RNA sequence: GCUCGCCGGAAGACCAAGGGUUCCUGUCCAACGUUAAUCGGGGCAGGGUGAGUCGACCCCUAAGGCGAGGCCGAAAGGCGUAGUCGAUGGGAAACAGGUUAAUAUUCCUGUACUUGGUGUUACUGCGAAGGGGGGACGGAGAAGGCUAUGUUGGCCGGGCGACGGUUGUCCCGGUUUAAGCGUGUAGGCUGGUUUUCCAGGCAAAUCCGGAAAAUCAAGGCUGAGGCGUGAUGACGAGGCACUACGGUGCUGAAGCAACAAAUGCCCUGCUUCCAGGAAAAGCCUCUAAGCAUCAGGUAACAUCAAAUCGUACCCCAAACCGACACAGGUGGUCAGGUAGAGAAUACCAAGGCGCUUGAGAGAACUCGGGUGAAGGAACUAGGCAAAAUGGUGCCGUAACUUCGGGAGAAGGCACGCUGAUAUGUAGGUGAGGUCCCUCGCGGAUGGAGCUGAAAUCAGUCGAAGAUACCAGCUGGCUGCAACUGUUUAUUAAAAACACAGCACUGUGCAAACACGAAAGUGGACGUAUACGGUGUGACGCCUGCCCGGUGCCGGAAGGUUAAUU
RNA sequence: AGGACCGAACCGACUAAUGUUGAAAAAUUAGCGGAUGACUUGUGGCUGGGGGUGAAAGGCCAAUCAAACCGGGAGAUAGCU
């Protein structure tokens, strides 16, 4: 039947992407742990 | 005119639909539209602040002259309105200068009738001056509770209020409510009742009819569980409540007004 | 418009295959692998200057690199530009 | 390669989203593929995506987001003004044919169109972040005109039949042609022009709005399709040469009419209703600051420019969401023939497939079906499941009823084919010829040709004519809920929730109430015929007694009573 | 005209059989209800955890919601096994 997961790119970007996490005091901080743990991939992108 | 509708199926048998030939076919006057934004009840953090609002047909927003300013120009009524916004009808008014305004459209105001503001103008339905100008006794509406903020009070179809009295620079009226209220006498009011009066006698008939205008269901407090509402469970139908509002606070008899600040305008409360 | 430094590097080499030897005997046209930002005016100006051929003519579509698997790991093959350089009918080169 | 079978409102084709090379060619087969695999969406290598007018970017805004200053908040932050972003909506322009192993409205051939820059020439009041217009808007319904498309005839090419007949009232196939340009039709809307005056359109206006005269009855705006051109062309069965037998080159007949006909188009129309139906820019026009022999505006011709990114392939699925090559899920577009009311259903066309273990056998038992003597609910918790009914027309139809209903109540009759009325009717469509004319895509007359249901009478075949697929079982008493709706995604669809209606109660607007330490906001750009909370639940006939208790409302004399002093 | 009637698409989910190490972590087949409306659906937006949203079933909030998920206090505590 239908899933979880139904994908739409500028949804995927607009609540998750690398802006976005700029945008917020919190998300910055996401961005920091994740630098912090040698992450290949910060965020989905291009 | 208030017309019955035959049983022609379930949903139309009790429909009592309030049907005004006077009022223009099609389309408002566009220069004096703006664009209105439905809430679904919800306020600027998105939370549902007032229950029961969603749905209904878009409506576009008339601009109505609440204020009637324009003294000393006369005016004509071009025709009468359906306006979605309100209760009452509305009057395309044409200025002897050209200009176009709505008003409130008075009991018994017809397309030809000539209307006019300001200190000197006539006593006569549709007309506005301050109240210091207006005989005691008068049957008003649209009234101004600070001069020159625009009409407040008795602005619904078939509303009214009645000068009861004037002392100083005060005048006492008889609300709509039974509230017996001090105005300032500078404050502006439009002779007449707000006409279709006839509004009340119509009958929705049906669940849609209520849906269209916006109104969501509403689900008793008794219907719920506890955690939901103080009106809570019960292992069948159960009461044994003191009725509450969802949030605790005393529904049935509990006075909610508390403005110390504005106590000196009432003569005599509602009954 | 042009300046011969950037002109130099703009043209990076011919493109062979079967499309680009049809593409020249039905149509006088060139096939090249051009700078990635090279815009259809800089391959016109470049091929001229250059190639000393009058130019009818740039079309230009940028090829995705394919993408290959290594067990557990990928490799990428880089993006380019390849241009359609149209010459009028008198041919040369 | 020849057959056979399946789908065909899809199991075909095309978009979007999502994926990302899966696409095409060569080569390989370990692993992957529920089997073998020489094959593959698998491994490896190479190739492949070509745009001024298709989309994005771009200009414009919606909900909503962000937001200089600002307002607010222990800090973090919250809100918000000017603004600035944000499509799922508005805004310039391209079509037909050919081509590749794989792209094409992108390449090529043919024929076009849009908006800017520059130049020349003729004419000229130009100018915005502003004004006005416009853009620009709902539901339902009606029926006329069309086209897409089909059918038949004609036309042209081919045929003369594996077995009785087949030179004819015979068979098969084709009969296709765009945008653009010209014409301004069926039809929709609206009276037109000039002059003068003006408390309105933040300032101005020659524009819009308002006022008053004069004059003419025809003026304009919108508009499908047709017709012409485009086209001297393209496409086109087939013929003739070469073939690496995959194909390639050359050549090329007819290409018309009548009738039927959308759910597409005229139509953002028309009619009608109440629930009363975005914005902003492009665009047209008007002026302000300003420039006033300049610049700028209008037109013709010439010339230049139109970048950048996407474009392969899958796409109702083996490529997307489901761990799988998974009976699941996934938005939009197209709509051929016969029968049919139909987009149902059956058979087919184009096109796509036979679903990636097969071979035998013909036990019990399980699954899914077909038929069944006599009986006919005796079964069982219960007719669960089956079986049955099933179409159109006409006749006919009870209690009760809120007069709508109940009703398709129930029950009955007809039903194929052939001929006659009439070698094809009623009807629909409509050519020639004649005549008029403000000469047109015109009007009247005229009825050829085409198409064409239904009825009666007579006859005829079968057991059976709504023959298949498809397609109501009907009736009586009674509980509950008025009703249509809603609900426990995944054991409950109900009598539960909701509902229109009723009542109580709060609320005078900086409303009560609600989200917020606040600012701000919803309620509401509403105003007591309004808004909130609570209960009851259409309608009919109605709703009695009790204020001791608990809750609430009102009271101020006395008693008791906080900080404080 | 109608929350009108019959009936595809579309939306739903009343009954039964099958399946239950499934073809499927809720389906398939035969029947079933709504089908101009309180209808249905695409794209984007807003509401956030004692919080939301709820025609109210404690329903739903990314395959177990009478208090989501992740990380942390953390080696909570466990007179129990
Ligand atoms: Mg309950
Ligand atoms: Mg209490
Ligand atoms: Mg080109
Ligand atoms: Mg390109
Ligand atoms: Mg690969
Ligand atoms: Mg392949
Ligand atoms: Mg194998
Ligand atoms: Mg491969
Ligand atoms: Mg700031
Ligand atoms: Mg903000
Ligand atoms: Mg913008
Ligand atoms: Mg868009
Ligand atoms: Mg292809
Ligand atoms: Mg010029
Ligand atoms: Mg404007
Ligand atoms: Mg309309
Ligand atoms: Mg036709
Ligand atoms: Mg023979
Ligand atoms: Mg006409
Ligand atoms: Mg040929
Ligand atoms: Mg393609
Ligand atoms: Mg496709
Ligand atoms: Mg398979
Ligand atoms: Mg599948
Ligand atoms: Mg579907
Ligand atoms: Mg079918
Ligand atoms: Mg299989
Ligand atoms: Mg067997
Ligand atoms: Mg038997
Ligand atoms: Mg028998
Ligand atoms: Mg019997
Ligand atoms: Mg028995
Ligand atoms: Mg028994
Ligand atoms: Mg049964
Ligand atoms: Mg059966
Ligand atoms: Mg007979
Ligand atoms: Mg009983
Ligand atoms: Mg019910
Ligand atoms: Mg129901
Ligand atoms: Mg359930
Ligand atoms: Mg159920
Ligand atoms: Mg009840
Ligand atoms: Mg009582
Ligand atoms: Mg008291
Ligand atoms: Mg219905
Ligand atoms: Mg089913
Ligand atoms: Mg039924
Ligand atoms: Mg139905
Ligand atoms: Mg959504
Ligand atoms: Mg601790
Ligand atoms: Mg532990």
């Amino acid at each position: 039947m239908k899933r979880t997961f139904q994908p739409s790119v500028l949804k995927r970007n607009r609540s998750h992407g690398f802006r976005a996490r700029m945008a917020t005091k919190n998300g910055r901080q996401v961005l920091a742990r994740r630098r912090a743990k040698g992450r290949a991939r910060l965020t989905v992108s291009k | 005119a208030v017309v019955k509708c035959k049983p022609t199926s379930p949903g139309r048998r009790h429909v009592v639909k309030v049907v005004n030939p006077e009022l223009h076919k099609g389309k408002p006057f566009a220069p004096l539209l703006e664009k209105n934004s439905k809430s679904g009840g919800r306020n600027n953090n998105g939370r549902i602040t007032t229950r029961h609002i969603g749905g209904g047909h878009k409506q576009a927003y008339r601009i109505v002259d609440f204020k009637r300013n324009k003294d000393g120009i006369p005016a004509v009524v071009e025709r009468l309105e359906y306006d979605p916004n309100r209760s009452a009808n509305i009057a395309l008014v044409l200025y002897k200068d050209g200009e176009r305004r709505y008003i409130l459209a008075p009991k018994g105001l017809k397309a030809g009738d000539q209307i006019q503001s300001g200190v000197d103008a006539a006593i006569k339905p549709g007309n506005t001056l301050p109240m210091r100008n207006i005989p005691v006794g008068s049957t008003v509406h649209n009234v101004e509770m600070k001069p020159g903020k625009g009409g407040q009070l008795a602005r619904s179809a078939g509303t009214y209020v009645q000068i009861v009295a004037r002392d100083g620079a005060y005048v006492t009226l008889r609300l709509r409510s039974g509230e017996m209220r001090k105005v300032e006498a500078d404050c502006r009011a439009t002779l007449g009742e707000v006409g279709n009066a006839e509004h009340m006698l119509r009958v929705l008939g049906k669940a849609g009819a209520a849906r269209w205008r916006g109104v969501r269901p509403t689900v008793r407090g008794t219907a719920m569980n506890p955690v939901d509402h103080p009106h809570g469970g019960g292992e069948g139908r159960n009461f044994g409540k003191h009725p509450v509002t969802p949030w605790g606070v005393q529904t049935k008899g509990k006075k909610t007004r508390s403005n110390k600040r504005t106590d000196k305008f009432i003569v005599r409360r509602r009954s | 418009m042009i300046r011969e430094e950037r002109l130099l590097k703009v043209l990076r080499a011919p493109h062979v295959s079967e499309k680009a030897s049809t593409a020249m005997e039905k149509s006088n046209t060139i096939v090249l692998k051009v700078a990635k930002d090279a815009t259809k005016a800089e391959i016109k100006a470049a091929v001229q200057k250059l190639f000393e051929v009058e130019v009818e003519v740039v079309n230009t579509l940028v090829v995705k690199g394919k993408v290959k698997r290594h067990g557990q790991r990928i490799g990428r093959r880089s993006d380019w530009k390849k241009a359609y350089v149209t010459l009028k009918e008198g041919q040369n080169l």
